[PDB]
């Protein structure tokens, strides 16, 4: 069900896991 | 044209008249 | 249908819909939402995305991104280039003509963010309204959060409106702020100016006010409708202590209420003053007497002196669009006084 | 005559008239 | 045809599209105003609409210019008058604003309307039910006519 | 109570101050005024990037020249 | 500058005088 | 509500990975700096230029970054 | 009791005595508006309108007086600068006088109205108390605002009734009151076109009859009634203080960024145009034109007007000034008399050397000759510190053209130190810092007073609003909860 | 412990106006020769 | 003309007197400083 | 000085002569 | 005499936190 807390859980979550795997990444690089 | 003079006549004019003012709005509340 | 009032009017769209987002749950909605989500979201999106990939060797020749090898206390959304003036910036616009990288080179983030945030806090002021007409309380918080409203128009719009462009206006990062404070107070003198003296007297005592309040409460409590504190004992206690105290639990918490506010609001008014650079800056009695007799020193001219030096060893690199190359002997230095 | 600024501006007008309605008209479906 | 053109009137064409004089309920917490006015709009615009008609072809002068000359000059029909601006606008005033004053003074709209008496010489008024009605009719028709007329003139005056 | 002071002017004027909470069932003429609301934002936002040098136009030249 | 002292000072006087002429203090049991 | 069941660690066990790799790929293949326009360590300074570069322009902006960007 | 921040609500369900405070209200500002007109006639200076122009002297009501054609006095001058003659009613004198009476009367109306309140007209007929139709009343003054509006534009501005309105060219040398012609089209939206005002006012004041009528005819519906309270009379405050601060912001952003609406010869430049360069450019344009035409340097140089050199100096930059840097300008730097010239630096090589300009941003700016490449030829050190690059080392000279001093040059380092530091500000001038002993540091333009005064009062009342329409909106509680 | 000496000082409208215009007509007298 | 019902006294009780008081120094000690110049 | 030290002695006098009254007509009535 | 007003302005305020200290009104 795509109720509003789902909405608002989701949309503050998936933009974080991906920012830090992308962090972790850049973390990877020399600098 | 000298600051004392027009303190003093400022002050001459002020003091008294809020000291009687005071004094009426005592008299007219009571 | 619907008890307008003396007559009933058969319901309507709007009828569904203000019930449906005034309806209870985790989160309440309400009409505030609709304005205050979405500006928020993207203000908050916008800033995370800027100090994570969006450069600035661009606008300002400065690196400010994660991806650049940054840490959490240097990254930050830098302004626009001071070529673009009081430009709004749109990604449609004709600075950047669509081109989304092009219009992330230029720096059009910073103007992203703020117009979004301060939309933002225009929906959460409407947000407290609302919920506490809903409640069925006085909406003194809305009255008390004006005062962070009023801070940030006045130093992230009105300052850079009434200056060069936003090139000049605060950059969202941590160690921009406090470049930002040392441009203060460098080129304007603020820690002088009385307004800002408010604001510091008022944000100290409302901090002195906060721990005496909870420190009050929590050593005052009864042994266990009925108040779960002596009002008495704690008035006894600071009548003799300090001198004054409060008798009154209105008129105390009031107090706490009215104390930031007011000093933030004479912060504010003391910005828009340095808006239009009219600054308390200098004592011209002190100035002459300084001038006229060598010998002559105090605090405020060794402040005047330092407030030169920063000056002059910032410009250089602070103000790109200036292109100023200060030889080494004009530079103020401490010996050459 | 029609500058690029103008039309972009009016794209930007369509643009906002279309995400109010987008607005609009899920609160409608949802409210129904 | 809607509801409230209830008709007996010499204006009824059937045209109200917004519903001005359409009724509306009310809640607390006139056709013949909007007739008298129409009429005396188009009683105006008529005067006016002739009046400039006459003043192009006798003297030749155009309407929008008329006044520049006047102030300078008074004259009327090509005679010259002995009055100033000053007292023309007096006299103007004092005398409008009696036969204003005059004319609203009346309780009764019919007659505030449709005063005749004096107003009419000839007995054309009467009691006549369909002739009167007619020429009526041809009233606020002409008075129609007048009124576009001259919003066309005041057009075409200006850009020109 | 007792009826308040009349006078001549006061008369002429109490048809207009003589309807209070006097209103129109249901929504009245609330879209008219949400399209001339729409409408007047659209011709804000046109002045505001005109006088912002945002939005160009041929014929403006948006300077202190335009004096000439 | 004096002029405009000796002004005031006069118009106060004639406002004072204008005051105790008609706000005065209506007489009762004389 | 809570509901911390094995569903919810099954079922969520294989799209956070799936992002986690996604990001990881973004910033790997290069596609960060060329959506964000963010130069390489090696492109900071091209051969025509040795300082920061400086806008100077406001309707021309587009076409003299595209330039002094290297492309 | 009422405590001391509550007691002007007492006439919050009173419309006679409403009326009263309000007319006093406006007798006040009417009063205040004759004695500060009254006060800087009496302050004002006409003999010299160049160099020392009504913006200098710090005048803040004759500017506003001038800008819709009162440009006469019954002194015998103009502000043009030229006898007057025939000055007639409509002087400074005369408007402060019928201030001043205006006010005076709208008192003795204001006492009446206190005296006597309770009106039938405020009466409602049906229930037989104090009443509002607050909707109506909104119709009835829109109409007038309207058609007053209009008459304004139609008949003022446009110089077919009116005087017109001050008028000035680009760069501000030859301004006077004209009659404007209405611009339909594009412009008008252009705010430095004069014709926008007039095309303004005209189509703002017929949608504001058109308005009024709409508002008087047409009662408002049921869920708009009780939506926005308009039984109550303090939503109407808070919806007035709403459009007073915006207007307040209008009003500042217009005044700060120059508008044809503020004039630079009434009000002075604008610290744009001297980030910008405008007169700068505008000199360096005609000088060079002048020297392809064939003239010599000093020649060409003395065809540039004395005014347009003066709006090139940063002591008329209305960002210069202080907080605390009370009183008009003249009391800053001296009175402006004469100009020397442009001054020429040159080293004993030949390269001519410019000075760098001081930003409008500093305080204290090192001053610094430059080369024709923007490379650093010369500069004075800071105070008492070892140079390599000094006047004396380079051995810079100076030579004028124009004003003044015209083909005098000169070569003793202290007398070119003197003139570069004065070169470093814009163009030099000679002062007059003995008639009113002034400090030497440059006060602030009325345009930059007007401008901090309407935005902090613009902000104070974007928060009387707020607490205004929260009191409205929250009644119920507010009743003493 | 309380005063029994208790009394409060009366000033009605007709000396507040004895005593404005007496102030008011001193300054008049001496401004003059105060100013000098 | 008539004893008009909207009739009221404002009080100000000692606290807040010396609170206006002391906020009239305070301000009058912070700002002499810049108006003396 | 002038200036400053009128607009200083009216800041002075003019708000307490204000709060003064407003006192003694609250203390009249115990 | 500015600094005979400064201390006048400072002793009075000093005189107005003793007076509000020692002659407070009773609850
Ligand atoms: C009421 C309708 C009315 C209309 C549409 C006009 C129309 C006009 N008058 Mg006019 N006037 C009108 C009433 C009156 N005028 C005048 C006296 C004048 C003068 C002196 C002048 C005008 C002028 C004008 C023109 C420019 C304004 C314009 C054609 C001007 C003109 O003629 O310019 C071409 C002009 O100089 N009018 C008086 C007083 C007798 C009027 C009384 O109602
Ligand atoms: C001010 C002039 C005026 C007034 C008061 C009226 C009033 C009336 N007319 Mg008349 N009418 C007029 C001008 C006017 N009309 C003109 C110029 C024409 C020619 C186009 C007509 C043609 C006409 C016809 C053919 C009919 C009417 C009818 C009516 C009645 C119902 C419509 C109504 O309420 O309008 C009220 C009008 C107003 C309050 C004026 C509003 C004007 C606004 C401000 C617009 C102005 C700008 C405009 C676009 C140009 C009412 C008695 C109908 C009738 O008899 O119904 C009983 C009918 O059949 N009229
Ligand atoms: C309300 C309508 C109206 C108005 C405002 C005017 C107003 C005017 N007319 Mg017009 N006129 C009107 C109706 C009107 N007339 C009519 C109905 C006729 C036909 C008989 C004329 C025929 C007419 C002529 C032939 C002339 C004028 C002239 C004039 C002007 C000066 C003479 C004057 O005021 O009359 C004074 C009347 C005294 C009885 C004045 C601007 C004269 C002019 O120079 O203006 C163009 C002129 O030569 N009028
Ligand atoms: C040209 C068109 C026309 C027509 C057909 C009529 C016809 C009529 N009018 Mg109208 N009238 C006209 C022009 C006209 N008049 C003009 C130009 C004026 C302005 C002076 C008037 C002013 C007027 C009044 C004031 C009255 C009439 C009356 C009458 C009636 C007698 C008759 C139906 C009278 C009426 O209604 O009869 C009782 C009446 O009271 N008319
Ligand atoms: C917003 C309205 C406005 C604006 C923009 C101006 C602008 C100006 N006025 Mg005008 N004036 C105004 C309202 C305004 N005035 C009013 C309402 C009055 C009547 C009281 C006057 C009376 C007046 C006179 C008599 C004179 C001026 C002068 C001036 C000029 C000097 C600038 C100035 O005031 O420095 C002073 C600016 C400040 C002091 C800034 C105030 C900063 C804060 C708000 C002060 C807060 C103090 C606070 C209460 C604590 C007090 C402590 C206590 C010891 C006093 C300038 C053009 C002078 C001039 O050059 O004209 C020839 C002049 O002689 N004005
Ligand atoms: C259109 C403007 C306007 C109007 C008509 C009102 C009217 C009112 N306000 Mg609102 N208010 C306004 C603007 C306005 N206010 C603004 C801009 C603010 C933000 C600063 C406020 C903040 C405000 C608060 C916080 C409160 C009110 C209250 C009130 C009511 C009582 C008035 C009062 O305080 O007693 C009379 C006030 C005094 C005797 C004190 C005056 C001392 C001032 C501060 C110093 C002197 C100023 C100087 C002489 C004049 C400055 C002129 C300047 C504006 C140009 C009254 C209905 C009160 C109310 O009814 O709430 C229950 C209340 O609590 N107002
Ligand atoms: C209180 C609550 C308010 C909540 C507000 C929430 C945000 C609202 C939306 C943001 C508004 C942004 C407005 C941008 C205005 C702008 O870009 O100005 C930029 C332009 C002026 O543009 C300037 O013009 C100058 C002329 O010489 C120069 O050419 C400059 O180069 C040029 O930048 O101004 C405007 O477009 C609007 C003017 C009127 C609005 C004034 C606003 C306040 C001004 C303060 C003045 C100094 C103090
Ligand atoms: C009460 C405080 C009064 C301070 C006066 C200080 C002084 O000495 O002034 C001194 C000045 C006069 O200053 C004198 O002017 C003379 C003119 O010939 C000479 O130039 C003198 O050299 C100069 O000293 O007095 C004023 O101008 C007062 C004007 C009132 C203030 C107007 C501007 C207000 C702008 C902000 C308003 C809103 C603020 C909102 C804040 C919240
Ligand atoms: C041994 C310790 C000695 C301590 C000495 C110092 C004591 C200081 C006492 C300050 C009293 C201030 C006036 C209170 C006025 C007064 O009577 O308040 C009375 C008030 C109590 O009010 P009530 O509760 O009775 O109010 C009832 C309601 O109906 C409202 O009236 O007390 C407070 O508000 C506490 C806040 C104290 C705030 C203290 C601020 C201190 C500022 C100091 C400034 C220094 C300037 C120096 C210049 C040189
Ligand atoms: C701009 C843009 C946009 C938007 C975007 C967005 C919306 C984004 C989002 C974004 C986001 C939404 C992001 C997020 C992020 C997050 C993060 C980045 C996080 C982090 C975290 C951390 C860092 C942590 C920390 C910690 C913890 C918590 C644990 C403990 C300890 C510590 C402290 C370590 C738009 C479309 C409009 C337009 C175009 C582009
Ligand atoms: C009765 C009459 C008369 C007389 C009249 C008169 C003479 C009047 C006057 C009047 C006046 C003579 C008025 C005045 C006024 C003034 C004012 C009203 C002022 C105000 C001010 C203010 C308000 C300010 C404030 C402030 C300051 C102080 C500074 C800055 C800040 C502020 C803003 C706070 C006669 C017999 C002839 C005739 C008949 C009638």
């Amino acid at each position: 069900i795509f109720t509003v807390r789902w909405l608002a859980i989701h949309g503050i979550a998936v933009p974080t896991i991906f920012f830090l795997g992308a962090i972790t990444a850049m973390q990877f690089i020399q600098r | 044209v000298n600051i004392y003079g027009l303190t003093a006549t400022a002050l001459f004019i002020i003091i008294p008249t809020s000291f009687l003012l005071i004094l009426y709005v005592k008299t007219a509340s009571t | 249908t619907i008890a307008i009032g003396t007559y009933q009017e058969k319901r309507t769209w709007f009828d569904d819909a203000d019930d449906w987002l005034r309806q209870d749950r985790f989160v309440f909605v309400g009409w505030s939402g609709l304005l205050l989500f979405p500006c928020a979201y993207f203000a908050l999106g916008g800033w995370l995305t800027g100090t994570t990939f969006v450069t600035s060797w661009y606008t300002h020749g400065l690196a400010t991104s994660y991806l650049e090898g940054c840490n959490f206390l240097t990254a930050a959304v830098s302004t626009p280039a001071n070529s673009m003036a009081h430009s709004l910036l749109f990604v449609w616009g004709p600075e950047a003509q669509g081109d989304f990288t092009r219009w992330c080179q230029l720096g059009g983030l910073w103007a992203f963010v703020a117009l979004h945030g301060a939309f933002g806090l225009i929906g959460f002021m409407l947000r407290q309204f609302e919920i506490a007409r809903s409640v069925n309380l006085r909406p003194y918080n809305a009255i008390a959060f004006s005062a962070p409203i009023a801070v940030f128009v006045s130093v992230f719009l009105i300052y850079p409106l009434g200056q060069s462009g936003w090139f000049f206006a605060p950059s969202f990062g941590v160690a921009a702020i406090f470049r930002f404070i040392l441009f203060f107070q460098g080129f304007h003198n603020w820690t002088l100016n009385p307004f800002h003296m408010m604001g510091v007297a008022g944000v100290l005592g409302a901090a002195l006010l906060c721990a005496i309040h909870g420190a009050t409460v929590e050593n005052t409590l009864f042994e266990d409708a009925e108040e779960t504190y002596s009002m008495v004992t704690a008035n006894r206690f600071w009548s003799q202590i300090f001198g004054v105290a409060f008798s009154n639990k209105r008129w105390l918490h009031f107090f706490m209420l009215l104390v930031p506010v007011t000093g933030l609001w004479m912060s504010a008014i003391g910005v828009v003053g340095l808006a239009l650079n009219l600054r308390a800056y200098d004592f011209v009695s002190q100035e002459i007497r300084a001038a006229e007799d060598p010998e002559f020193e105090t605090f405020y001219t060794k402040n005047i002196l330092l407030n030169e030096g920063i000056r002059a060893w910032m410009a250089a690199q602070d103000q790109p669009h200036e292109r100023l190359v200060f030889p080494e002997e004009v530079l103020p230095r401490g010996n050459a006084l | 005559a029609v500058t690029p600024s103008l039309k972009n501006f009016l794209g930007s007008l369509i643009a906002g008239a279309t995400v109010l309605g987008g607005i609009a008209l899920a609160i409608t479906a949802v409210s129904k | 045809r809607p509801e409230w053109l209830d008709g007996s009137l010499p204006g009824d064409r059937g045209f109200d599209p917004l519903g001005l004089s359409k009724p509306s309920e009310f809640v607390v917490i006139g056709l013949a105003r909007f007739r008298e006015c129409e009429l005396i709009h188009g009683r105006w615009a008529m005067l006016a609409c002739l009046g400039a008609l006459v003043a192009e072809a006798t003297t030749g002068v155009s309407w929008v210019e008329a006044g520049k000359v006047e102030l300078d000059g008074a004259s009327y029909a090509g005679l010259s008058l002995p009055f100033s601006i000053t007292q023309l606008i007096w006299i103007e005033v004092i005398l409008v604003g009696g036969a204003e004053f005059y004319r609203n003074s009346e309780t009764n709209p019919e007659k505030r309307c449709y005063p005749g008496g004096v107003f009419d010489p000839l007995k054309l008024a009467s009691e006549d039910e369909e002739r009167a009605f007619r020429l009526k009719t041809a009233e606020i028709k002409h008075a129609r006519l007048a009124m576009v007329s001259f919003f066309g003139y005041g057009v075409q005056a200006l850009s020109t | 109570q007792e009826p308040g002071l009349v006078t001549p002017l006061g008369t002429l004027l109490r048809p207009l101050n003589s309807e209070a909470g006097k209103v129109l069932p249901g929504w009245g003429t609330t879209v008219l005024m949400a399209v001339f609301i729409l409408l007047f934002a659209a011709f804000l936002l046109i002045i505001l990037e005109i006088y912002n040098s945002s939005l160009i136009l041929d014929d403006v030249s948006m300077s202190w020249e335009t004096l000439a | 500058m004096e002029a405009l002292v000796y002004t005031f000072l006069l118009v106060g006087t004639l406002g004072i005088i204008f005051f105790s002429i008609f706000f005065r203090d209506p007489p009762r049991m004389i | 509500d809570i509901l911390t069941s094995i569903r919810y660690w099954v079922i969520h066990s294989i799209t956070v990975p799936a992002l986690f790799i996604a990001g990881w790929l973004f910033v790997s293949t290069g596609l960060a700096y060329d959506v964000f326009g963010t130069p390489r360590p090696n492109e900071y300074f091209t051969e025509d230029r040795q300082e920061a570069p400086l806008i100077t322009d406001r309707f021309n902006a587009l076409e003299q970054v595209k330039k002094l960007s290297g492309n | 009791g009422l405590p001391w921040y509550r007691v002007h609500t007492v006439v919050i369900n009173d419309p006679g005595r409403l009326i009263s405070v309000h007319l006093m209200h406006t007798a006040l500002v009417s009063g205040w508006a004759g004695s500060m007109a009254l006060f800087e006639i009496s302050v004002f200076d006409p003999s010299d309108p160049v160099l020392n122009p009504m913006w200098r002297q710090g005048m803040f009501v004759l500017p506003f007086m001038t800008r819709l054609g009162i440009t006469q006095s019954w002194g015998g001058w103009t502000i043009s600068g030229e006898t007057a003659t025939n000055p007639g009613i409509w002087s400074y004198e005369g408007v402060a006088a019928a201030h001043i009476i205006l006010s005076g009367a709208l008192f003795l109306a204001s006492v009446w109205h206190w005296t006597y309140w309770d009106l039938e007209l405020f009466r409602d007929p049906r229930t037989g108390k104090t009443a509002l139709d607050l909707p109506k009343i909104f119709g009835i003054h829109l109409f007038l605002s309207g058609l007053l509006c209009f008459g304004f534009g139609a008949f003022h501005v446009t110089g077919v009734f009116g005087p017109g309105i001050w008028v000035s060219d680009p760069y501000g040398l030859t301004g006077r009151v004209q009659p404007v012609a209405p611009s339909w089209g594009a412009d008008g939206f252009d705010p430095y076109n004069p014709g926008g005002i007039a095309s303004h006012h005209i189509a703002a004041g017929i949608l504001g009859v058109l308005a009024g009528l709409f508002h008087l005819c047409v009662r408002p519906s049921i869920r708009l009634y009780f939506g926005l309270s308009m039984g109550s009379i303090e939503t109407v405050l808070s919806s007035s203080i709403a459009a007073v601060f915006w207007a307040a912001f209008v009003v500042a952003g217009t005044m700060w960024y120059g508008s044809a609406a503020t004039p630079i010869e009434l009000f002075g430049p604008t610290r744009y145009q001297w980030d910008q360069g405008f007169f700068q450019q505008e000199i360096q344009k005609r000088v060079q034109a002048s020297l392809a035409e064939g003239a010599s340097l000093s020649d060409a140089w003395s065809r540039i007007p004395e005014k347009l050199a003066f709006y090139d100096y940063i002591g008329n930059n209305p960002a210069k000034g202080g907080l605390f840097r009370t009183g008009a300008m003249n009391s800053g730097d001296g009175i402006a008399v004469g100009w020397l010239g442009h001054a020429s630096f040159k080293d004993q090589e030949g390269r001519e050397l410019f000075v760098r300009r001081m930003p409008t941003f500093f305080e204290t700016f090192p001053v610094l000759l430059l080369d024709k490449d923007g490379i650093v030829r010369a500069d004075v050190p800071f105070r008492k510190a070892e140079s390599k690059y000094s006047i004396e080392q380079v051995g810079v000279s100076v030579t004028f053209y124009g004003g003044e001093l015209d083909g005098l040059t000169f070569t003793d380092p202290a007398t070119v130190k003197k003139y570069a530091r004065k070169a470093q500000l814009g163009e030099i001038f000679e002062f007059d810092r003995s008639t009113l002993q002034s400090d030497g540091v440059f006060r602030s333009s009325p345009r930059g007073w007007f401008t901090f005064g309407h935005v902090c009062f613009a902000l104070l009342f974007f928060f009387g609003h707020i607490w205004h329409g929260a009191r409205t909106i929250f009644r119920d509680v507010f009743a003493g909860i | 412990r309380p005063n029994p000496n208790k009394q409060v000082v009366e000033l009605n409208r007709t000396s507040l106006y004895w005593g404005l215009l007496l102030i008011f007509v001193l300054a008049v007298l001496f401004s003059s020769y105060i100013f000098n």
